[PDB]
């Protein structure tokens, strides 16, 4: 067991007072957890819209780079 | 020493019941439920309700730790077992005395004595109680059967000495089934029971199941507050009650009432209780077993006899002696029907599902014990009653026609019930007796009624909590934000 | 700072509390796992493999059991540390020659100075 | 029945004290706190705190339905009301009463006749305690306040017959000023007391304000503590106190000391409260007022005495007996200093603002009850005073000397404190005796003193639940980042 609990440090509440408190910051929780609907679509990315120098290392560190880390 | 707060540790109709009770003696009431029947109306009828997780009952009302858990948590001073799960535990009851909990049910060494089926027949005898023939301690072998059946003539009855809920028993009509037949009967003993022993009995063609309601209390007073016949019966399992049990000699009746106190006194019995008997086609009464416990058609009885067994049994676990002396006289005629998800039309096999509706007859001698309400799912995991329909009236005849009406009136939907055959039945000529007798027994249902029914067309989350260094688990819907 | 009921409750909220359905976390690709203490590892690497006496502590060393070229054993004293008016002794850890005995008596130390050479 | 837990009905620093007594007593305290003292000491030194709401004393300390509804849903079973607010109150004791709590007080009719300036000078006058020169009975007009001033002699004192914090008292040192001041003092005591009855008192030309701790028992044995002086007043409302009163002869101590006992047992007084005084310049005794709560000023005579005032409370109100059989003899002296929060240099007008510095004096014969600590915001809504600094030593200068020394290193930054008036009056030579008297009285600092002081330079956010059978509120942060 090695989750990080909700730890009420001072106060002893009843069980009601403790049902009311958890279904209160329940529905105060910050909804879906995470987007983990989110797609990549590199269409039109920034980094495609610079000068680049023909001779220019930004070509690999940030062009490059850019379209591969994945 | 005294009740304050009583536990159910029951579930569905009977766990209403004592709810109600309870309310109705002012006493404090905790239910326990499964996670299948966290909405069930026992959870939302009592004062208290305590999870107890897992879903199945060997999961969870029949975890002794698990009740008494709930019991302690809750500060329930007794528990009442219900009937069914382990309301005939006699390690249970020791468990709950040890506890310090008010046991609501007759003494552990007595749930051991009569639930062993030999040490009940030994009772019984010295009683001096009617006795079928039989082998007073189990069959060794085989051949032991074959002696017995020649010497007595076939049928006979093989019979798990410690087997309950009507799968016990095995029959057999000729010499030569004997064997298989009583090594079958040991190998499911053995399976179903964890014990082999095994007796023989002369085996009754077309008996007529008859029972005597008992109250007994602490103090050794015995009343006898009625009779129940519940012969039809689909397997070996009641479908249909009625009380006072119909066409019985008063000798007949007389030798039910006094063999029924004689036994419950031999066994030290206190509670209430029923002493079953078979009535023979030959009309001998002969004793079959005590049910140490309230009985599931108890409502017949109460309704015929005004008496609240349930609070009587609160009574008795008080240690109060009996206010009622002397044995009530039977006033009207009433039946009990239990709405069971079965399909008759399909051969009684159980049949899950929603009650998507279900609507109760009302109105002049009706009584309702339901377990379920619109909305409710059926699962699998528990026997299938839904509810227990009780019409009352004047006599049999005012009674059936009740029955009549009120089964005509009785609307469920979503799941196959039994309700088709307890409307053939209440108007079959069988059971609708000549006035003197009638054609009914034990296997009327299976071999002798004419079947005509057509056959029935996100999760919780768990939160720990920690509260000055406690652990606390929180349950919530799981879907709140 | 909670009130329920006026009752004062201090709840501490993890910073990852993912109840009623989500919440956010580790969106990077972020890992947990059991710290390291700050200490040297003690494995089955072991620091007793260097040729480096090494002050266990901050302190004064106020004796000098040794001298430069003494042959010593394991579990012979090097030098007594005083910290907190307490004396610890720093002891031998392998067998050889005292081989750079950098400390005199008096001197003030750090935790991990180089007391002496065993080589 | 027996204390067990106590709700403590005030805040800052004798809410502090009395959490405190509680935990020597080994009692569970319960804390009340309005919205302004969320972060005080006291409401995180309790056991248990509950929130009142409400911005001032009047939407909270004071609402008798708060009080008793957070001791209802605390479960405590004692309140103890401190000083101030309503411990006073004789509608609050026998509300709490009627709750069945144990209130930790005195009767409720004892309070109702000792609050009652009337009836308070006509037991003294049954206990035979001295009293001043004044009418019997209330005053109807200005006219037999002349005929009084005529036989007596100005100056006078027109006094409402209910009052506090020093207002209730108009002086009259001319004949022609009388109807004026009558008037006035009716009207100021109807607008402020509710009631404009007044009466008439002679007025004393340079009193030394002396008062006798008692602690009485539900059986009817009194005990006198011992004495205190409080002469160091401004705007009649103390500053500096001590213990025992100095510089009074043995026929003066007995005297009060017994009066203080007839008085006590005439009004069937229990509990601790005191008995105060004035002593003319004459040397003559007399009754001013029974304080019937614990006063303010009981350190400097748990210093002295020995005994544990509050603790003393809790067991009267557990109906023990007193194990105290006799007045304690003192055993040195005590100084007591209160740190308001007020300007010297201005008048010492109050002045809200922030503790951004709280570094209170220790050592050998310190004792600090703080209400405040380091990052306390001090506002309008309450009393100015911040803490008590008492000071005690084997003599009154050895006291004086280690009150000098503790005064020089009480540091408090960001509001204006007595302090300075402190240090000077406790270098002071009419502060400091000749040996045998002293100069100090209840008008040297408004009139006589040598002032030389230079003055001094997101909404929570609350959701409505419905649990069974209970209403709860939950008030959370209005930022709650969760
Ligand atoms: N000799 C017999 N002839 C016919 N039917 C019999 C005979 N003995 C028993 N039965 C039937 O067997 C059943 C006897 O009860 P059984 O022990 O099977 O179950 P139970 O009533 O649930 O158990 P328990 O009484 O131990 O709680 C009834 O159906 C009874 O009709
Ligand atoms: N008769 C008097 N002669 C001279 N000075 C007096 C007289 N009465 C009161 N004083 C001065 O006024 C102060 C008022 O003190 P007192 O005890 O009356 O306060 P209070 O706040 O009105 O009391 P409480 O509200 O508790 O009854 C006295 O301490 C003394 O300084
Ligand atoms: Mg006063």
């Amino acid at each position: 067991d090695h989750e990080a609990h909700i730890k009420v440090l001072r106060g002893e509440p009843t069980p009601e007072e403790m049902a009311a408190l958890m279904a209160v910051l329940a529905s105060a929780g910050g909804g879906p957890a995470e987007p983990v609907k989110k797609e990549r679509n590199m269409w039109g990315h920034p980094v495609d819209k610079l000068r680049y120098s023909v001779f220019s290392w930004q070509r690999v560190t940030l062009l490059e780079r850019t379209h591969m880390r994945r | 020493s005294k009740i304050s707060k009583v536990l159910v540790a029951n579930r569905g109709e009977i766990a209403v019941r004592v709810i109600r009770a309870a309310k109705d003696a002012g006493l404090a009431s905790v239910a326990v439920y499964a996670e299948p029947d966290a909405d069930a109306p026992h959870v939302r009828l009592a004062d208290e309700a305590f999870a107890l997780g897992g879903q199945t009952s060997a999961e969870s009302y029949l975890v002794f730790e698990k009740i008494l858990d709930a019991a302690e948590k809750s500060g329930a001073n007794a528990i009442h077992p219900g009937y069914g799960f382990l309301s005939e535990n006699a390690d249970f009851a020791q468990a709950v005395i040890d506890a310090g909990l008010i046991w609501i049910g007759p003494s552990p060494q007595s749930i051991r004595d009569l639930g062993d089926k030999v040490t009940a027949r030994h009772i019984a005898a010295r009683a001096k109680a009617p006795l079928v023939p039989g082998t007073p301690d189990p069959v060794k072998d085989a051949d032991e059967v074959v002696a017995f059946a020649k010497e007595h003539g076939v049928p006979v009855a093989i019979k798990a000495a410690f087997g309950g809920g009507g799968r016990g028993m095995k029959v057999a009509r000729t010499l030569e089934e004997i064997p298989e037949l009583f090594e079958s009967a040991t190998r499911e003993a053995i399976a179903a029971f964890g014990r082999g022993e095994c007796f023989v009995e002369r085996y009754l063609d077309k008996p007529r199941h008859v029972e005597a309601q008992v109250i007994a209390d602490q103090h050794g007073n015995v009343v006898v507050a009625g009779t129940r016949d519940c012969s039809l019966q689909r397997r070996f399992q009641k479908l249909v009650e009625e009380a006072p049990a119909p066409f019985l000699t008063d000798a007949q009746r007389k030798e039910i009432h006094e063999s029924a106190k004689r036994i419950c006194k031999e066994a030290g019995y206190y509670g209430a209780g029923t002493v079953e008997y078979l009535v023979g086609q030959d009309g001998l009464i002969s004793f079959l077993e005590v049910n140490t416990r309230l009985q599931v058609e108890h409502p017949v009885t109460e309704e015929t006899s005004g008496i609240d067994l349930v609070r009587q049994q609160f009574k008795i676990a008080n240690g109060e002696p009996l206010d009622i002396t002397e044995d009530p006289t039977p006033r009207g005629h009433s039946f009990e029907f239990r709405i069971n998800g079965e399909d008759a039309g399909r051969g009684f096999l159980p049949a899950p599902g929603p009650v998507t509706k279900f609507v109760a007859p009302t109105g002049p001698g009706v009584r309702m014990d339901s377990g379920v309400e619109t909305g409710s799912v059926i699962g699998g995991q528990f026997d299938s009653m839904l509810a227990k329909l009780i019409v009352t009236g004047a006599t049999r005849e005012e009674a059936l026609e009740r029955s009549r009406r009120a089964l005509a009136e009785f609307t469920v939907e979503g799941l196959a019930t039994v309700i088709p055959f307890h409307r053939a039945v209440v108007s079959d000529p069988a059971f609708i007796g000549d006035g003197e007798k009638f054609d009914v027994h034990t296997r009327w249902i299976e071999t002798e009624w004419n079947n005509t029914v057509e056959p029935f067309t996100v999760p919780r989350q768990t939160v720990v909590v920690e509260v000055g260094g406690r652990r606390l688990e929180v349950s919530l819907p799981g879907d709140l934000a | 700072v909670v009130e329920v009921g006026g009752r004062r409750l201090e709840v501490s909220l993890p910073g990852d509390l993912a109840i009623g359905g989500g919440g956010g976390a580790a969106a990077p690709g972020v890992v947990r796992k059991k710290p390291k203490p700050r200490k040297r590892g003690g494995g089955g690497a072991k620091a007793a493999s260097g040729d480096a006496v090494t002050a266990p502590m901050q302190g004064t060393v106020v004796k000098v059991a040794v001298e430069e070229g003494q042959e010593v054993s394991a579990g012979d004293l090097v030098v007594v540390l005083e910290a907190m008016k307490m004396e610890n002794p720093v002891t031998a850890h392998k067998d050889g020659t005292i081989t750079g005995l950098a400390v005199e008596a008096g001197a003030a130390i750090t935790q991990g100075t180089v007391i002496a050479e065993i080589k």
